[PDB]
């Protein structure tokens, strides 16, 4: 029985830290670093098979060179990303060159901040706050391929990697284990299936999932239903083995 | 030889 | 037992107080330190950074306002986000109205004349956190203290939020000697360095937990962070 | 207080001639009767079967019917108490009462109980700081204490009833002693399918059958009114004198006793 | 309209029960064909249905609707959507397809949602056609919430769980419908399980290429009920 | 307990409502044959109220000292086993000898609480506890008599125990055991620290200001659950942080798991 | 001496027969254990030692479970305390068996209670209140230095008066709660060593599927996959059978 | 009870408890007077310190407005503040009208009215702030003070904070014994007297004061803090009177 803007006796506000276990009703949605290229990872939560599962799209394109993956509620989330493209097609005039990453990301968790005094002259839109979070993943010339990680309560880390959703309290800790320096691409295209695999409510298919890597060379890339499938039985070429 | 009697009652007030 | 004056802001208490901002203030009490002391020519700020998980970069404390200021936070990055990029605005406008440049205590009295245009209105809350302004100017340098209710002055030494009295018992004790200090800012700085490790529970600070910087009678802003501060560990 | 227990006179209440459900009802066979047929099952994956269930009410709508009949099946004990009859005046006297049974379950290792409506004992903890009435709660915990202390559980089995739980029953149940809270409510077809399923024994339709169309227009409604709809086909047969059985007059108790309990029918608006 | 502990939120936790209650329609994707099908008030007596608004509605020469739950807050998005309609064959000078305007009308169910004083609609709907100068059907699905689906069957309604799944008993991806008249068998054998009465209570729509359009009277559905009312003996 | 008791110890809380008290009562001690020649009817009592944690007794100790006499030993006592008011009973002739020795403090505890607000949620027949009390005022009769006895009580404020005492004659006179200031709690809790192994190397004057709205009941409670906790962790010497925020935090308050701090 | 009789034959608890969170056992640990067998450690300090572990905790919690754990771990002597023998229609003749009971238990070692439901008798024409009152006049006698304490649960904390509960009676008081994940998973290992399973599967993620919710259900709803399997006369459980019910438990309820 | 929840919301006493409650809030403020000299005003306030890290001479609680006048206030800091900087435009847009510097019963008929606006309202909070206010026109001296219901009057001196009992009945001791008219540099010493005289309600903790004043005589009828030996002359004499 709280409201939007009252703190507590504790200081911890209600609405907004309860919207920080709205996105652990949802779906999973990972993503992990290489220091040659980045992957991001998705669980469809298909419901019926009758579905045309090409239509749900929990993975975008922001440009030809980046992308990200919202969770929780897929909704309203819908909105926002078209905010985050108009920025980065402003700054594409501008100035005739691609935006840094950081220079993006702090205006997206600039928005969400708006439910009260927003920026400077900020008039209160946003009667509640949006209850979705999500991973950015891209390639900016200054630091390298830094992951970013937004919530609704308008803030960003950056990361390594690590996960959200259902499995967030459990599966990173084996990606907290089994992350490092010197690894390749498609290990990080295969170690999320060993995860994935986990905490799927039933068998894996080639459309529960999808994938979509991220490269300096060409930039952004979703896969096929079948080139998730090659991979797996890679996966199987050593859950078989060992 | 008795007095260790005790009977509950009933009653309904106005809240 | 249950204050049903704990509500909106308006309502005072029958006793004198708002318990939406005593409330609030115990807020940089869950939040972490930053510290930050001056001579009559060099003036500091220090923050412990609090970090996620092993894997995670680590929450910021300090912003650059312009060439001559910087701050440092406590508690809340958004709403105290805002002021920095409010006052960027009070800022360059002195720098291009006048370009007589910006004098760092009217700030202070612009800042405090901000919150209070915020506690009196139905809706909106405080900008509840503490933060550390520093600078120079003809005036010599100038350290000041906030608090979200709007008070604001003009301090030697202090410090914020949780484990902060082992820190600031140090100044105290110590007050006597900082003050005489000059063009050396070294030996300076591990002053609140040395006198912060009185609130370590055990963390052990490291090459990156740490962020500082600093500000004199000549220095523009600048920051320490990332991996040159292997000097002072 | 052992004469009113000791209820050891099943009807004719036939077990499986009720054409109710299944589920349900292997779900109690399976809580209790088949743990005693081969409960060495049950120590084969070593389990602790449960200590009995709650169904819920819908009133009208088959609370008790099967329960008479496993009293025709219960080939063991069976047990009735109410608590109105088991309070009294004075202070702790059906408390002091109510800790006998489990004794007198200690009788048997076939010790199992009905147990009859309980909304006026553990319905809801209200302070009760307005006198007098704190006996019932002051009853409850004489008994949940008594049921949990220290208890191997001695096959001292439970079957409990309402009308309604929300009204009531806020934290006296609890899982594993009563992990099945169950469900009894209208089926929305099979009260067509098997109701009549029984009741085509007796009676002869002397012209027809029609009973293609005695049938439910998923009519809100609760089939165990169907016991009248059997009754007054016979009774306007000898409005008329009919010594046979229609299919005609039969019509009407639905047209009549149907329609008394009207609802809204607000729906001209969610088209 | 905030948000409870649970993640969830109060009014729209509750809003989607509300097309949970009234009329029960559904669509398919065809072979080659894309059809709808809903639900009527029969024994509503001393009326024309002639002219009582449609649970169907058409949005352009080649798109369709059907709602359910509310029938006001229906009208208003024909309304609005029309608009999108008839303006993007202006600007751009090429028509419509459909994930545009469903793309558009996902996202004012949320415009009506985080706002001050504004309820959520107390509807549900879908839409279906062809794109132009194409050939593959499309559907989409709709709720408040704004999630915006693709099935390849949709139905809202009462007694809609089996329904939900009598589908599944049915429909074949590898073995897509033939023709209308097993394709609308389809879209008949799904809906008259809780029809509970004659043609009368019922109405109809199909779609083919470039506007093909057709409504179904209460006899041609009396024409193929016929022959599964014959083969609903055996 | 019956003794002529010992020094006043330091005034410290609430002294300037104090002074201007002992005041009122030593000259109904002293020299109120004086009165009597002065010819006046003078009470023989007055009422000191205030939430507890507050050192009531104390005062109570410091009646006795510019004229020695003795103190009281009675706690809730009339809530006996009989038909009688057995204390009641006793209160004749413990007034008797409040009687006697006219050099005498008188200080029952908790007459509200002991004596309810109005008394209506008891039954008719309460047990002559109208009675108790009309023995009160029975032998507050005797005691309006002369000057030997000087009584006073203490309880939740006002408005909770029976409103008889409006008449000047019966009790006249109202003082409250207001919130205190707290470098007075701070050497309290070294008194309660005092039979505890300990350090004091804190600052704890800025924690003084910074609680407020727990009693000295509260802060005659809190030294101990932070003792353990340095145990717990094998700790000895007394500290800050483990101490003030380790129990001025965890009234109410805890399980601090925020992220959007930083 | 309706009961009088301390303990019965067989404790079969353990304080690893729980997952209990691992926290709330500490200091009810340390209270119970440490004054008892190492007042060294309290005349390390120099305290003044507890005598009650005030407590409530929701029922189907393991708190009885932990109290039927320091029964046989201590092997001392053991009370029971409800309002069936307590309370008594005779007014007075009630408070016997308060006095036989803490007369004789000044007397005894390691005789310390579980006076449990207090909530029935300790609430607020009713004589419950003179019974209370004849508590309170036996404990501020002996309350402090003795190996004895006051440790009990209820249901109700804000049902009672706290004049009795002033802080020489219960101090450390004791909170439970529903656990964590981890916590629901540690616990779930218990009962799931009995039978015969699918073994070697992802167990932890259930323990997901564990909102603010009892260990009794879990302790239960493996029965049910159980009875599922009998149903299904799966002579071995899987993990889909564990679902198939769990499932249907918590919507049954919702 | 129930009537004491919000502004505007008269009792049936008749009238609005929360401002009462204001005054209790002002009540836990610091000391401050300002006293009707002969010829202009006086103004001197109590301000204590916490830790010696507070830097002496650096954080100056009165605030001016214009040239003119000087103003304080106790209580409240910031709030006390806000409607100064609606003052320090307000009669910026008073000169701006006929060319000519602002009278006093000006500044409180274009004060006193607002901060009543902020108890019609149930969307505000009122100022909970008592205040003083100073200086010279044409006309001669003024002084007066405000409580925080709007009301105001002309005083010859005042007071505030939990300075409130020591000084009302010391002036009362005071004006009986020099009526005759006191001059501004004597008061400046009479006046300093008082704070050392009035922090014997918290003299637990420490201080340092603070004092200006304004003469027609000597500094032209302008506003002029106190800065030197004038100052420590002060101290020096406020000493002996409690001595
Ligand atoms: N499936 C059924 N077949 C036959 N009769 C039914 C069925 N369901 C309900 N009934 C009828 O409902 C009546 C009572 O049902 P139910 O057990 O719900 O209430 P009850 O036990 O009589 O009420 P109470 O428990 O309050 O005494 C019986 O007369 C019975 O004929
Ligand atoms: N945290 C837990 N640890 C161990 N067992 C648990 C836990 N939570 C629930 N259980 C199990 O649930 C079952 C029922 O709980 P339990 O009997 O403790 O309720 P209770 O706390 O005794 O209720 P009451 O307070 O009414 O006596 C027990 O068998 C117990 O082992
Ligand atoms: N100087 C002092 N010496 C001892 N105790 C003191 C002192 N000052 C205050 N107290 C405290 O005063 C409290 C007594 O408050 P009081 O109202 O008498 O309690 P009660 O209402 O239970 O009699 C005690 O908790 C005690 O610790």
């Amino acid at each position: 029985d709280r409201g939007v803007s009252t703190f507590s006796p504790e200081g911890r506000l209600f609405q907004v830290e309860y919207s920080l276990e709205a996105i652990k009703l949802g779906s999973t949605a990972i993503g992990i670093a290489t220091k040659e290229g980045v992957v991001l990872g998705v669980e469809k939560r298909a419901t019926s098979p009758l579905l045309e599962s090409d239509s749900i799209e929990k993975i975008v394109e922001i440009d030809r060179h980046i992308g990200c993956a919202m969770s929780g509620l897929t909704a309203d989330a819908r909105s926002m990303i078209e905010h985050a493209r108009t920025a980065a097609v402003t700054h594409n005039l501008y100035y005739d060159e691609d935006i840094n990453v950081e220079s993006l990301t702090q205006s997206v968790c600039d928005l969400a901040l708006r439910f009260g005094e927003g920026a400077s002259g900020e008039e209160r839109l946003m009667s509640r706050p949006f209850g979705v979070a999500l991973l950015i993943a891209g390639h900016d010339a200054d630091d390298g391929y830094q992951l970013f990680h937004a919530e609704p309560s308008g803030t960003f880390y950056r990361y390594n990697a690590k996960a959200i959703g259902s499995g967030s309290e459990g599966a990173q800790a084996e990606l907290l284990n089994e992350w490092h320096s010197s690894l390749t691409l498609k290990e990080a295209e295969l170690l999320v299936l060993k995860i994935l695999k986990q905490v799927m409510e039933e068998k894996l298919d080639e459309n529960n999932a999808q994938l979509s890597c991220i490269t300096k060379q060409d930039g952004f890339k979703i896969y096929d239903n079948e080139k998730t499938a090659e991979l797996i039985k890679e996966l199987k070429e050593k859950e078989a083995a060992e | 030889n008795e007095n260790v009697s005790a009977r509950l009652g009933g009653a309904s007030i106005a809240v | 037992f249950r204050n049903n004056y704990d509500g909106d802001t308006v309502t005072f208490s029958p006793t004198g107080r708002l318990f939406q901002v005593e409330y609030a203030l115990e807020a940089i009490k869950q939040g972490s330190v930053t510290v930050g002391l001056r001579s009559n020519t060099h003036a500091v700020l220090v923050a412990l950074k609090r970090n996620a998980d092993e894997l995670s970069s680590y929450q910021k404390k300090i912003i650059k306002c312009d060439e001559h200021m910087g701050l440092s936070l406590a508690g809340l990055a958004p709403d105290a986000r805002v002021l920095s990029n409010y006052l960027r605005q009070q800022c360059n406008y002195s720098s291009l109205v006048f370009n007589r440049k910006l004098a760092v205590e009217r700030a202070g009295h612009l800042l405090c004349d901000k919150a209070q245009k915020n506690t009196q209105s139905y809706g909106g809350r405080p900008y509840g956190v503490g933060l550390l302004i520093i600078g120079y100017d003809k005036s010599g340098a100038h350290l000041l203290e906030f608090q979200p209710s709007g008070n604001v002055t003009e301090l030697y030494g202090t410090a914020i939020g949780a484990r902060s009295q082992g820190a600031k018992t140090y100044l105290e004790r110590t007050l006597d000697t900082f003050i005489k200090i000059d063009g050396n800012p070294d030996e300076l700085i591990k002053a609140g360095v040395e006198a912060i490790s009185q609130s370590l529970r055990d963390e052990s600070l490291t090459v990156d937990n740490l962020s500082i910087a600093i500000v004199g009678k000549d220095t523009p802003f600048t920051i320490y962070d990332g991996e040159a501060v292997a000097k002072y560990i | 207080m052992v004469s009113v227990m000791k209820m050891d006179k099943s009807p004719t209440e036939s077990y499986s001639d009720i054409g109710g459900l299944e589920s349900q009802i292997q779900e109690i066979k399976e809580s209790v009767e088949l743990p005693l047929t081969h409960p060495e099952l049950y120590e084969e994956m070593g389990i602790k079967p449960p200590k009995g269930v709650i169904l819920y009410g819908a009133p009208g709508t088959g609370k008790t019917l099967l329960a008479k009949a496993v009293a025709n099946q219960t080939s063991a004990t069976f047990l009735r108490i109410v608590g109105s009859e088991l309070i009294q005046k004075y202070l702790g006297d059906g408390p002091r009462l109510c800790r006998q049974i489990f004794k007198v379950a200690g009788e048997n290792a076939p010790s199992i109980v009905f147990i009859d409506e309980i909304d006026a004992i553990g319905t809801k903890r209200y302070d009760s700081n307005s006198g007098g009435e704190r006996e019932i709660q002051r009853t409850m915990l004489e008994l949940l204490n008594q049921l949990d202390g220290f208890d191997d559980r001695g096959d001292v089995k439970v079957i409990m009833a309402t009308n309604k739980i929300e009204t009531l029953d806020p934290a006296l149940i609890r899982p594993g002693r009563i992990d099945r809270k169950i469900l009894f409510e209208n089926p929305d077809l099979s009260t067509k399918k098997k109701i009549l399923g029984i009741h085509t024994s007796k009676m002869n339709l002397s012209e027809d059958v029609n009973l293609e169309t005695l049938v439910t227009t998923k009519d809100d409604l609760s089939g165990a009114d169907i016991q009248a709809m059997c009754t007054e086909a016979g009774l306007l047969a000898l409005r008329e004198r009919r010594m046979q059985v229609t299919a005609e007059d039969f019509k009407q108790a639905k047209e009549r006793v149907m329609k008394n309990k009207v609802e809204e029918n607000l729906e001209g608006l969610y088209l | 309209s905030i948000f409870s502990p649970d993640g969830h939120i109060f009014q729209v936790e509750y809003a989607l029960e509300a097309v949970k209650r009234g009329t029960c329609a559904v669509g398919v994707k065809g072979k080659n064909c894309v059809v709808l099908g809903c639900e009527r008030r029969s024994t509503l007596k001393l009326q024309d249905t002639r002219i009582t608004p449609s649970k169907v509605s058409k949005i352009d020469s080649h798109v369709v609707l059907s709602f359910s739950g509310l029938n006001a807050d229906s009208r208003i998005l024909i309304e609005k959507a029309r608009v999108e309609a008839q303006s993007h064959r202006l600007t751009l000078e090429d028509p419509v397809t459909v994930e545009y305007l469903t793309r558009y009308v996902a996202g004012v169910q949320q415009r009506y949602t985080q706002s001050g004083g504004v309820r959520p609609f107390g509807v549900s709907t879908l839409i279906a056609g062809f794109d132009p100068r194409d050939d593959e059907p499309k559907l989409y699905q709709t709720e408040p919430s704004g999630i915006y689906s693709s099935w390849s069957a949709q139905t809202i309604g009462r007694n809609s769980k089996t329904v939900r799944e009598f589908l599944e008993k049915n429909y074949d991806r590898k073995e897509p419908p033939a023709t209308v008249e097993e394709c609308v068998k389809l879209t008949v054998r799904s809906l008259l399980e809780v029809v509970q009465t004659g043609a009368k209570n019922i109405e109809i729509t199909v779609v083919k290429p470039d506007s093909d359009i057709v409504a179904l009277s209460s006899e041609e559905i009396n024409q193929y009920v016929t022959q599964i009312e014959q083969e609903k003996q055996e | 307990d019956e003794k002529p008791t010992e020094t006043y110890s330091d005034v410290g809380g609430l002294d300037k409502q104090i002074e201007e008290l002992v005041e009122a009562i030593v000259l109904p001690m002293k020299r109120a044959d004086k009165f009597k020649d002065m010819g006046i009817r003078a009470p023989k009592g007055a009422l000191m109220y205030g939430p507890p944690g507050t050192g009531k007794t104390l005062l109570a100790r410091a009646c006795a000292a510019q004229t020695n006499a003795t103190f009281l030993k009675l706690a809730a006592p009339q809530l006996v086993q009989m038909y009688i008011g057995e204390g009641a009973k006793l209160v004749r002739d413990a007034f008797a000898l409040a009687k006697e020795k006219a050099p005498t403090i008188i200080f029952i505890d908790e007459l509200d609480a002991i004596g309810t607000k109005r008394f209506d949620s008891e039954k008719s027949g309460d047990r002559e506890v109208q009675r108790t009390m009309l023995e009160l005022l029975n032998q507050l009769d005797g005691f309006s008599s002369d000057d030997r006895v000087k009584v006073l009580a203490a309880t939740n404020r006002v408005d909770v125990l029976d409103p008889a005492l409006l008449r000047s004659g019966r009790l006249d006179r109202k003082i409250e055991f207001p919130l205190p200031s707290e470098d007075s709690r701070a050497q309290i809790l070294q008194i309660h620290s005092r039979k505890m192994t300990t350090d004091d190397d804190i600052n704890w004057q800025e924690l003084a200001r910074s609680t407020d709205e727990f009693n000295g009941a509260q802060l005659k409670a809190v030294t101990v659950e932070a003792g353990m906790i340095a145990l717990r962790n094998g700790q000895s010497s007394v500290k800050h942080e483990d101490f003030v925020e380790g129990i001025s935090e965890v009234q109410a308050r805890k399980s601090k798991s925020v992220s959007f701090y930083a | 001496s309706v009961t009088m009789m301390t303990v019965e034959e067989k404790p079969d608890v353990t304080y690893s027969d729980v997952g209990g969170c691992k926290d709330q056992i500490e200091k009810l640990r340390e209270v119970v254990e440490l004054p008892l067998l190492s007042p060294e450690r309290f005349a390390t300090l120099g305290i003044d030692p507890p005598k009650g572990i005030l407590l409530y905790g929701p029922p189907g919690t393991g708190k009885t479970l932990c109290a039927r754990a320091v029964a046989n771990r201590t092997d001392a002597t053991f009370i029971r305390v409800i309002g069936s023998e307590l309370v008594q229609k005779y007014v007075g003749e009630g408070a016997r068996m308060v006095r036989e009971l803490f007369e004789m238990a000044r007397t005894k070692k390691a005789c310390i209670i579980f006076f449990d439901e207090i909530d029935a008798v300790g609430g607020a024409d009713n004589e419950v209140q003179r019974t209370m009152l004849e508590l309170i006049t036996q404990l501020d006698g002996f309350d402090p230095r003795g190996n004895i304490k006051v440790m009990f649960a209820t249901n109700r904390p804000n049902t009672l008066d706290p004049a009795l509960l002033r802080p020489g009676r219960i101090d450390r008081k004791v909170e439970f709660s529903l656990p964590d994940l981890e916590g629901r998973a540690n616990i779930f290992r218990i009962h799931s060593k009995s039978m015969s399973v699918e073994r070697g599967i992802r167990w932890e993620l259930i323990s997901r599927l564990c909102p603010n919710s009892t260990g009794a259900e879990l302790r239960s709803v493996c029965t049910e996959a159980g009875m599922f399997a009998i149903r299904a006369r799966r002579k071995v459980a899987t993990e889909k059978d564990f679902l198939k019910a769990v499932d249907k438990v918590i919507s049954g309820y919702k | 009870t129930g009537y004491d929840l919000s502004n505007s919301v008269f009792s049936p006493d008749g009238r609005n408890f929360q401002v009462e409650y204001a005054v209790k809030a002002v009540e836990n403020g610091t000391t401050s007077i300002g006293i009707k000299c002969n010829d202009g005003v006086v103004f001197a306030v109590e301000k204590l310190i916490t830790s010696k890290l507070l830097v002496p001479q650096k954080n100056v609680k009165i605030q001016v407005v214009d040239r003119h006048i000087g103003c304080v206030y106790s209580g409240l800091i910031p709030d006390g503040r806000h409607l100064v900087n609606r003052g320090r435009e307000e009669a910026a847009s008073f000169k701006k009208l006929y060319k000519t510097p602002i009278p006093i019963p000006a500044f409180a008929d274009r004060l006193g009215q607002y901060v009543q606006a902020h108890t019609l309202y149930n969307s505000v909070r009122p100022f909970g702030v008592s205040t003083i206010f100073g200086g010279v026109d044409k006309n001669g001296a003024h002084l007066y003070m405000l409580e925080p219901s709007g009301s105001y009057w002309g005083y010859k001196g005042a007071a505030t904070g939990k300075g409130r009992q020591s000084a009302k009945a010391e002036l009362e001791k005071l004006v009986d014994h020099h009526p005759e008219g006191l001059s501004a540099r004597e008061a400046v010493k009479q006046a300093a007297k008082i704070i050392y005289l009035a922090h014997e309600d918290n003299k637990e903790k420490d201080f340092e004061l603070e004092i200006s004043w304004c003469s027609l005589s000597e500094t032209n009828g302008l506003h002029k803090f106190v800065k030197g030996d004038l100052l420590q002359e002060a101290i020096d004499f406020a000493q002996k009177e409690i001595n």
